[PDB]
């Protein structure tokens, strides 16, 4: 039964106050885009910032396995749209945050619907 | 006016002509630093400006073109170079990876390990380097063609570039290598392209367009460096990240380039002049397959 919890593990480290991972690739672009979250190519609008998805997967930065039966990665090979406001930590945004399924943009941060 | 509005500087035809003698490199803007945009990092601004660039040349896009990056890892284990690439890069393109160290990458397949043991089925249309080892930063030793990673990128490019297919691989006043040079000859363009964003160091990219067969032109490797590193000392660049702030044109054009597979004396001077402009790719279609040697103990 014993697994390990890494998107708690830095929830909960977050929450003491360490300082989020960092070194997560941001692009340069228009930021005139869809501002859908996770897209395969950057789509920042003028309230966004384009990130390459691998650089902000927890699982991808800490080498651990993805929790899903066929360890597959969503964002690894996307680039992933962070609101400028909360750029600062994009590893954490992804892990805390939902995307739409109709909409494509970020539950709270866009979704309309 | 300036090419400060410019991706970078490409070395002018005449100096790629003279017969220099190797001197010491010594910028006038040594210590110089662009300003980059807020949050934005030094390789990224460099594989920008490094497209940018290389969007004003006849590459060959075919679909399902096929990229090959060594060198892509960094020592924050990210590969802020590759994610560039695929960014530009048409949507679909299969785009691999490889560096020395562990990295994590957007690429679809990565390879670590020495470049020696890398091993590929296939031919490649674009082949980008950044491979460099910084203990050749020495100056208290002659500064000679140097062997290691560039006698690999040498054999790769002989033997899995395919016709038509372009190179870009990173060079310095130390990091270089004669022959890399005198395959430049092979190819229907060639040029060393500095960033603005790096025009501080002696960094450049070797650059060469349109893989043929055959020399083109009989290159010595020797007094090309020597060319280059001329250049450089009585042509200072003007650092400058303007280029970063007008991405609206940045994504490669899918062009289309059409995919053959010639074999032997098929190659027409009407081939090689389709290949020279950019319109014609020679290669196999078949699935990609590639390894790395595993040592056992
Ligand atoms: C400056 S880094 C590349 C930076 C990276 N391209 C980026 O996007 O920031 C130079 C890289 O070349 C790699 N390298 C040097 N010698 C190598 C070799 N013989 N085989 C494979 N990789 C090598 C190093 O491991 C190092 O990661
Ligand atoms: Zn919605």
């Amino acid at each position: 039964a014993f697994a390990v919890d890494a998107a708690k593990a830095y929830k909960d480290y977050l929450a003491s106050g360490g300082q989020p991972i960092t070194n997560c690739v941001k692009m340069l672009c228009t930021h005139t885009g869809t501002g859908q979250a996770i897209t395969v190519t950057p789509e920042a609008n003028m309230d966004q910032e384009s990130f390459g998805g691998a650089s902000c997967c927890l699982y991808c930065r800490c080498h651990i396995d993805h929790p899903n039966p066929k360890g597959f990665c969503d964002l690894k090979g996307k680039y992933v749209q962070i609101p400028t406001t909360c750029a600062n930590d994009p590893v954490g945004f992804t892990l805390r945050n939902t995307v739409c399924t109709v909409c494509g943009m970020w539950k709270g941060y866009g979704c309309s619907c | 006016s300036s090419q400060a509005w410019q991706p970078g500087v490409a070395m002018p035809n005449l100096y790629k002509m003279q017969r220099m003698l190797l001197e010491k490199c010594d910028l006038q803007n040594y210590g110089d630093s662009a300003t980059l945009p807020k949050g934005i990092m030094m390789n990224v601004a460099k594989y920008t400006q490094l497209c940018q660039y290389l969007n004003t040349l006849t590459l060959a896009v075919p679909y399902n073109m096929r990229v090959i990056h060594f060198g892509a890892g960094s020592d924050k284990g990210v590969a802020p170079g590759t994610a560039v690439l695929r960014q530009w890069l048409p949507t679909g393109t299969l785009l691999v990876d490889s560096d020395l160290n562990d990295f994590v990458s957007d690429a679809d397949s990565t390879l670590i390990g020495d470049c020696a043991t890398v091993h590929t089925a296939n031919k490649w249309d674009l082949i980008i380097s950044d491979m460099y080892d910084p203990k050749t930063k020495n100056v208290t030793k002659e500064n000679d063609s140097k062997e290691g990673f560039f006698t690999y990128i040498c054999g790769f490019i002989q033997q899995k570039l395919a016709l038509g297919g372009s190179v870009a691989i990173k060079i310095t006043e130390h990091s270089w290598n004669a022959d890399l040079y005198k395959l430049m000859g092979h190819f229907a363009w060639w040029t060393a392209f500095v960033t603005n964003v790096n025009a501080s160091s002696s960094e450049a990219f070797l650059i060469g367009c349109n893989y043929l067969g055959k020399p083109r032109e009989q290159i010595d490797g020797y007094v090309m460096h020597a060319n280059y590193i001329f250049w450089r000392n009585t042509n200072p660049i003007q650092l400058s990240s303007y280029s970063l702030f007008d991405m609206s044109k940045f994504p490669l054009k899918l062009r289309g380039t059409a995919v053959m597979s010639l074999k032997e004396g098929q190659i027409n001077d009407m081939i090689l002049s389709l290949l020279s402009k950019g319109r014609l790719i020679i290669r196999e279609n078949n699935r990609v397959v590639i390894s790395s040697d595993v040592l056992v103990n």
